């Protein structure tokens, strides 16, 4: 269940360079 | 049969080569020259063939392949993987009308996935058309592609699109390319070739606000001021009320009036459309109030003014400046009829030229064949609009020292 934890983590991750990318186009 | 313009976006190996080439190949719009290398003809020929031609240098730009759908023409203009892609969509020498976005099922949506789908936002394309790739390499399984369509989904509206098409395809095997499918029963909507002809005709700079960039102003005794240029946007009427900027932001003040009459080529016009090329009598206005690179608008919708305490957000393409570029460069920018020293305050990223990819975020310094996206603050108070929602007044030129530096389009605004 580390496991799931690191997805999660990983998921966000890649949700806030989606942010970064709405902030850079912005 | 209308004209549209299509580009290929979508993650290195995804598969847009083997989509376009698909799309000829069940069409029978096979290139000439691979026509005659053949005087065994199977699909996977046909692929290392268009790959041979990509390697002698025919560049997707170049060799600007057509086919024709039962109510359109289609061109595919351009994609990613040649060293003019960017310049080209930020010149606008390559213009789309809709963008194909491949993501592959076996890996989903991926980091410059998303950076594709923004440069597409950014440049103004209204239309896209998802297709989910690789079918064939999860066993054409609903589930799979289900996850990877709600990546999809997320990603484009967060960007703000809605309702485009979701395909499940294999270009390789050619499923929902061209021919229908029957691996997946589960999928009922349009086939790649189907949401292609039904790509909607680019809005009319008719229907846009009215710009016309000043290029000259004359005062010809009793009749009055007479400004020159030409409509990019929407039309002009005799008796139509017309407001000048950056003129009216710099004296703080309507330099607006009634126009009393259009003129073209020395005749009298009634009204004016995009295109043409005009002098028209503005009353009240004082020959003094306005100038080569004012732009006029209707007062509904007043041309777009960055003033000195604004920026605004481009993205570049560096043509000509072999030295760094830094944070405080100050060339000068030429757009419609005007120029401006203008200072670059940040510079956000650098741009793969190739692709379109971010290659680093906040780096300190860019060059000649560098893109970026910069944020600059103009000297003095300038006209432009973002690309995306007026083109025409989009798009600019940087020079310094008598020479091109780069070529750039507007991102945004940021009042101050
Ligand atoms: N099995 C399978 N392979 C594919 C498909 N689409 C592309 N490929 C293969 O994946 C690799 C990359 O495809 P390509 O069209 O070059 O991707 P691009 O880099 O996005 O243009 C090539 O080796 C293609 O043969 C597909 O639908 N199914």
């Amino acid at each position: 269940e580390k496991k799931e934890e690191e997805e999660k983590e990983e998921e966000v991750s890649e949700e806030e360079a989606l942010a970064g990318l709405s902030a850079l186009f912005g | 049969k209308p004209h549209v313009n299509i580009v290929f976006i979508g993650h290195v190996d995804h598969g847009k080569s083997t989509t376009i080439g698909r799309l000829l190949y069940d069409t029978g719009n096979i290139p000439e020259t691979i026509i005659k290398k053949f005087e065994s003809f199977k699909f996977a020929w046909v692929m290392d063939r268009l790959k041979e031609e990509r390697e002698r240098g025919i560049t997707i730009d170049v060799a600007h392949t057509k086919f024709e759908t039962p109510h359109r023409y289609i061109t595919i203009i351009d994609a990613p993987g040649h060293r003019d892609f960017v310049k080209n969509m930020i010149t606008g020498a390559s213009q789309a009308d809709a963008a194909v976005l491949v993501v592959a099922a076996t890996d989903g949506v991926m980091p410059q996935t998303k950076e594709h789908a923004f440069l597409a936002r950014t440049l103004g394309i209204k239309h896209i058309i998802v297709t989910i790739n690789k079918m064939d390499m999860v066993n054409y399984d609903q589930k799979v592609f289900e996850k990877v369509k709600a990546q999809v989904e997320k990603l484009l509206k967060t960007l703000g699109y809605k309702d485009f098409p979701v395909i499940p395809t294999s270009a390789w095997n050619g499923d929902n390319v061209v021919k229908k499918s029957d691996k997946m029963p589960w999928y009922n909507g349009p086939t790649l070739i189907e949401a292609l002809d039904q790509i909607p005709e680019p809005e009319k700079p008719i229907d846009k606000p009215l710009r016309i960039p000043i290029q000259d102003v004359y005062s010809i005794k009793g009749v009055g001021t007479v400004p020159v240029g030409r409509v990019e946007t929407g039309k002009l009427k005799v008796g139509d009320v017309v407001i000048f900027e950056p003129a009216s932001t710099i004296f703080h003040k309507p330099i607006q009036g009634e126009v009393k009459s259009i003129e073209m080529h020395h005749e009298p016009l009634q009204e004016a459309l995009p295109g043409d090329n005009i002098g028209f009598n503005v009353r009240g206005v004082s020959k003094n109030d306005i100038k080569r690179g004012d732009v006029a608008g209707h007062t509904d919708k007043p041309p777009t003014v960055v003033r000195t305490k604004d920026t605004f957000k481009a993205q570049i393409i560096v043509l000509n400046h072999p030295t760094a570029i830094t944070v405080g460069y100050s060339p000068v920018l030429h757009a419609h009829t005007a120029q401006i020293p203008v200072r670059f305050e940040q510079i956000l990223a650098k741009v793969d030229p190739r692709t379109g990819n971010i290659v680093e975020e906040n780096p300190q310094f860019i060059k000649t064949g560098d893109s970026a996206i910069v944020v600059l603050r103009p000297m003095k108070p300038v006209v432009l609009e973002p690309v995306k929602e007026i083109p025409q007044l989009g798009r600019f030129a940087i020079r310094d020292m008598g020479m091109t530096i780069a070529a750039g389009m507007v991102i945004s605004i940021q009042k101050g």
